[PDB]
């Protein structure tokens, strides 16, 4: 639709690289497999890309010339969870990587002598703080900016 | 929201209490200069019958060809010296006693002034104020947006959405 | 430091507009179950008035209503920082004036209060999840059906879907 | 289309609120305060600056824009000449 071309439902370009290029793959008029249980290309690798055929699913997916598939992701005529789908998952996995990193780390500096308990590790991922991410409804999108790491010790 | 509550003296009060609210005095009364142009339909009914519209032939065209060209400027060049003869009076003021930049008059009680014309009581100038500022501002962008046409209502509903 | 919470207000009122409206959400199902044929999305419009005018738009409907759901609510606002709701009956409860063992601060657990005659904000606990997390149920199971319950003839014993989507 | 003299009308606006002071008080340059020969020290420096000096004329050679800008401009450059034209001269109207 936008810059590039439009998606599968017709590209021609993009069609020939299906073609020529994978299917030769081809290549070998035989080599040798008549019957024989292991050589596999003959068996999907081809198929597994290749049954991959005028379908992909259908994506949309914009394709531009030699048809080589563009991202545009600007929230509109079909992409959309080209980067914000997988954005946002980007997000909450990480953040709860150092929600998690600001845990099993905020949880000492006390007790008695606490100078490297970490070249250990006292619960393993911290196997206790853990799904404190998960546990994040809402979370330090509001006890980060109000309390505890709160302006004071900011 | 920038009276989201905030704001000192000097800058903060001292910009605004009357002052600049008081020259958003100006801003009603040029918006009663054009709410005394809008009411050109401003009432339907009535004659014009038929004011100088769409460039027909100005004033009185002039024993020679017109100085520049177009009514526009004619009119618009003298404006913007005919009328700093009031902001000059009007930026020549202090609020307490005048004398010249005297002894000193900083505080004692009475506390100064305030906005040399303040409210004096009278707090319906701006109750009425900012009334009419939010309209200026506000659904006046009811005729801002694509108002190539005019008044012609043909019943239905009421709103039209997000657009063009 | 604060030691722990916390918190309070909080998210305790937090939850309880979760609780009673996904109880009023759920409402919205009530309908089409007994005399039942009509809804699912049924993106409904949503009961529709008279035969004297709309027709398909006059108007954003929706878009609006809720220009005013706005300052309504900047007042439930206008009251949680500082408690100002006469009944008084969300912010702790009414039982007018108390509950707030937690409104100047101090918790840790604090169960609370509030019914003169009489009873409580309890079992109005419970009908308050039962129908947050019911949505949950509720919106999970569209993504593929849309109806309740016969005999046992042939329909409650699941014969045959269709994944997920995939 | 173009007022092309609409600015050149406009610029000399305002630098003939140039025309000023060469006249009338007392000598060129508010006298060389400063210039060559240096300041006091100054020094960090330095001065002056005056919120308090934008009058004078203001109001006075503020016509000085609707001299040549008017009859010297649109309307025909002092068409009451004469005054010795005969190795050459005129001079003559380009409009
Ligand atoms: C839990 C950890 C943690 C957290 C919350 C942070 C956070 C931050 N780091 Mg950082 N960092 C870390 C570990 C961490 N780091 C480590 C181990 C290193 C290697 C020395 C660095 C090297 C580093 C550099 C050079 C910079 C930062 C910067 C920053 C800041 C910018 C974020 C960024 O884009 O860098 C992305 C994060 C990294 C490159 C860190 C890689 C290490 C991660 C993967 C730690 C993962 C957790 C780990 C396994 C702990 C074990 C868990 C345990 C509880 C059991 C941000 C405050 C930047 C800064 O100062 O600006 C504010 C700066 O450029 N970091
Ligand atoms: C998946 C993609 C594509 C599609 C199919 C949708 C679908 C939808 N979007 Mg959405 N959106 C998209 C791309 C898309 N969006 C992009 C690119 C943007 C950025 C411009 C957004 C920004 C956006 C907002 C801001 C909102 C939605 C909302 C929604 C609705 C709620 C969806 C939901 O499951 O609740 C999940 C929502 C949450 C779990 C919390 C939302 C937090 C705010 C939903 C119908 C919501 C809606 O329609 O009304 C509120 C919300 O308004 N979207
Ligand atoms: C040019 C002319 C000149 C010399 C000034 C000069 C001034 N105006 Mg002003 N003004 C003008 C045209 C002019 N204005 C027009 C056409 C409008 C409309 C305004 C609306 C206006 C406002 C609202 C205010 C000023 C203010 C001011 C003063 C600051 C300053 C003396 C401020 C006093 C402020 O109150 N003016
Ligand atoms: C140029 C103006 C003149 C005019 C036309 C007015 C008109 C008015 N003044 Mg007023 N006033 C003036 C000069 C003027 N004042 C001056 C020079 C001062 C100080 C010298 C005052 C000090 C003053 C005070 C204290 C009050 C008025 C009030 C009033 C209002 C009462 C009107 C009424 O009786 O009907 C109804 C009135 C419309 C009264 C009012 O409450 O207005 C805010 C009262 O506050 N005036
Ligand atoms: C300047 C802006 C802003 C503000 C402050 C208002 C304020 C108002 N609008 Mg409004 N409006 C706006 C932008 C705004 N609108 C925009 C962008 C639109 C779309 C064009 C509308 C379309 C609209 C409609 C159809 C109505 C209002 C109405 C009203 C009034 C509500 C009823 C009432 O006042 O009760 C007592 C008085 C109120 C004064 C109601 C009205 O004016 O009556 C016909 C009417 O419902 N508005
Ligand atoms: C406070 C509220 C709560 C309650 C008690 C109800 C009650 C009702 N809603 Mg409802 N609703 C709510 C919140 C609530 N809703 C919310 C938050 C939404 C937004 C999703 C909706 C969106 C909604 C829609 C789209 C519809 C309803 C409908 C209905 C009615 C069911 C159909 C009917 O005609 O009744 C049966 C009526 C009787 C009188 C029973 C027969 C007995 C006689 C003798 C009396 C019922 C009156 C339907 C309706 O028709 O609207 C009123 C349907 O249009 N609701
Ligand atoms: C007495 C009246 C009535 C009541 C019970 C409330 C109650 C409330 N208002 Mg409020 N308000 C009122 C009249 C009232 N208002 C009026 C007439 C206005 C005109 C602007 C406002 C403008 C207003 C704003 C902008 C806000 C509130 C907010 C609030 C809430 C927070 C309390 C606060 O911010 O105090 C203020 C406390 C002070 C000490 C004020 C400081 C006074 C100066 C001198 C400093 C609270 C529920 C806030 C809110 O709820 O936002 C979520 C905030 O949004 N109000
Ligand atoms: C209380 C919270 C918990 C949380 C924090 C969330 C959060 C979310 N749910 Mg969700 N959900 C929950 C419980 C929760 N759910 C439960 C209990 C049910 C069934 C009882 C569902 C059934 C559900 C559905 C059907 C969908 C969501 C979707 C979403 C996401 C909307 C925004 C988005 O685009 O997803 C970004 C996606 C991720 C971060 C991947 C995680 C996959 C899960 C969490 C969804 C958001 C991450 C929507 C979505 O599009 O997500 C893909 C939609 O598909 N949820
Ligand atoms: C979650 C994630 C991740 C990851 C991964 C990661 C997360 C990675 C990271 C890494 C890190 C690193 C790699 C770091 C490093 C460090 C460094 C490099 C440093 C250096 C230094 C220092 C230390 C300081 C200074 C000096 C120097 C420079 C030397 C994501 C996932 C995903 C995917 C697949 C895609 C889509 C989206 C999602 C779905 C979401
Ligand atoms: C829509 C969109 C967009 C937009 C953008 C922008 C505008 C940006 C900016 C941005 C920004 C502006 C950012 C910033 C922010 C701020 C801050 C401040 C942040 C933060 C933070 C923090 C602090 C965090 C922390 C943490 C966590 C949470 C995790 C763990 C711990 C840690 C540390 C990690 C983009 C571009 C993407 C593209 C397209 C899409
Ligand atoms: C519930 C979530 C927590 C909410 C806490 C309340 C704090 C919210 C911030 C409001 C303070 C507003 O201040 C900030 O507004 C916008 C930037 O942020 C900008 O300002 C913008 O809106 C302001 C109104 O406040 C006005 O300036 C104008 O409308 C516009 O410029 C200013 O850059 C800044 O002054």
């Amino acid at each position: 639709d936008i810059a590039g071309l439009t998606p599968c439902k017709e590209s021609k370009q993009f069609a020939k690289r299906e073609k020529q290029a994978l299917k030769k793959l081809q290549a070998s008029l035989k080599l040798y497999a008549d019957d024989s249980a292991p050589a596999l290309a003959i068996k999907a690798t081809m198929e597994k890309t290749k049954k991959r055929f005028d379908n992909y699913g259908k994506y949309g997916l914009l394709c531009g010339s030699d048809g080589l598939p563009h991202l545009i992701v600007s929230g509109d005529q079909r992409h959309w969870g080209e980067f914000i789908t997988p954005g946002i998952l980007f997000l909450y996995i990480a953040g709860w990587i150092g929600w998690v990193g600001r845990s099993y780390l905020i949880a000492i500096r006390d007790e008695k002598k606490p100078t490297q308990k970490e070249i250990i590790i006292d619960v393993p991922l911290a196997s206790s703080l853990l799904f404190r991410g998960f546990s994040w409804p809402v979370a330090a999108y509001r006890e980060l900016l109000n309390g505890e790491l709160v302006d004071n010790n900011f | 929201s920038a009276p989201g509550d905030f704001g000192f003296d000097p800058l903060g009060l001292g910009e605004v209490p009357a002052n600049l609210e008081r020259y958003k005095e100006s801003e009603l009364i040029h918006c009663r200069w054009a709410m005394l142009a809008v009411p050109g339909i401003l009432v339907p009914e009535a004659l014009g019958y038929g004011e100088w519209a769409a460039l027909p032939g100005g004033q009185a065209t002039y024993l020679g060809n017109p100085v520049p060209w177009g009514t526009l400027p004619t009119i618009l060049a003298i404006e913007f010296l005919a009328i700093a003869f009031v902001e000059h009076q009007r930026s020549m003021e202090k609020d307490p006693e005048k004398k010249k930049y005297p002894g000193g008059a900083f505080d004692p009680l009475g506390y100064s002034k305030d906005p040399k014309k303040l409210e004096e009581l009278k707090v319906k100038e701006i109750k009425n104020g900012r009334l009419a500022l939010l309209a200026f501002v506000g659904f006046c962008v009811q005729q801002s947006a694509y108002p190539g046409t005019g008044p012609l209502e043909n019943l239905a509903t009421h709103l039209a959405d997000p657009w063009h | 430091l604060a030691e722990d919470p916390e918190n309070l207000r909080w998210f305790v009122q937090a939850e309880l507009v979760n609780g009673r409206w996904a109880m009023l959400g759920v409402a919205g199902m009530l309908l089409p179950e007994v005399f039942t044929s009509i809804g699912i999305i049924n993106v409904p419009k949503w009961y529709a008035a008279g035969k004297e005018e709309y027709f398909a738009s006059s108007s954003t409907l929706f878009v609006i209503e809720f220009i005013l759901s706005h300052y309504v609510e900047i007042r439930r606002w206008q009251d949680i920082k500082n408690p100002g709701s006469v009944n008084q009956d969300p912010i702790f409860k009414q039982y007018s004036l108390p509950a707030g063992e937690v409104g100047y601060p101090g918790g840790i657990f604090n169960p609370l209060n509030f019914a003169p005659t009489l009873e409580a904000k309890e079992k109005e606990i419970a009908n308050g999840r039962l129908m947050l997390a019911f949505l949950g149920f509720i919106i999970q199971h569209n993504v593929t059906g849309k109806g309740p319950f016969d005999n046992l003839l042939q329909h409650i014993s699941d014969p045959w879907h269709n994944t997920i989507v995939q | 289309p173009s007022l092309v003299i609409s600015l050149s009308t406009g610029l000399s606006l305002f630098l003939g609120r140039f025309v000023f002071f060469n006249f009338q008080r007392e000598n060129m340059a508010k006298q060389v305060p400063e210039q060559n020969g240096m300041s006091h020290f100054e020094a960090g420096d330095t001065r002056a600056k005056e919120y308090v000096s934008l009058l004078k004329s203001n109001d006075p050679v503020g016509f000085n824009i609707v001299d040549v800008l008017a009859w010297g401009s649109i309307g025909h450059i002092v068409a009451y000449y004469i005054l010795a034209t005969a190795s050459n001269g005129y001079d003559p109207s380009f409009f």
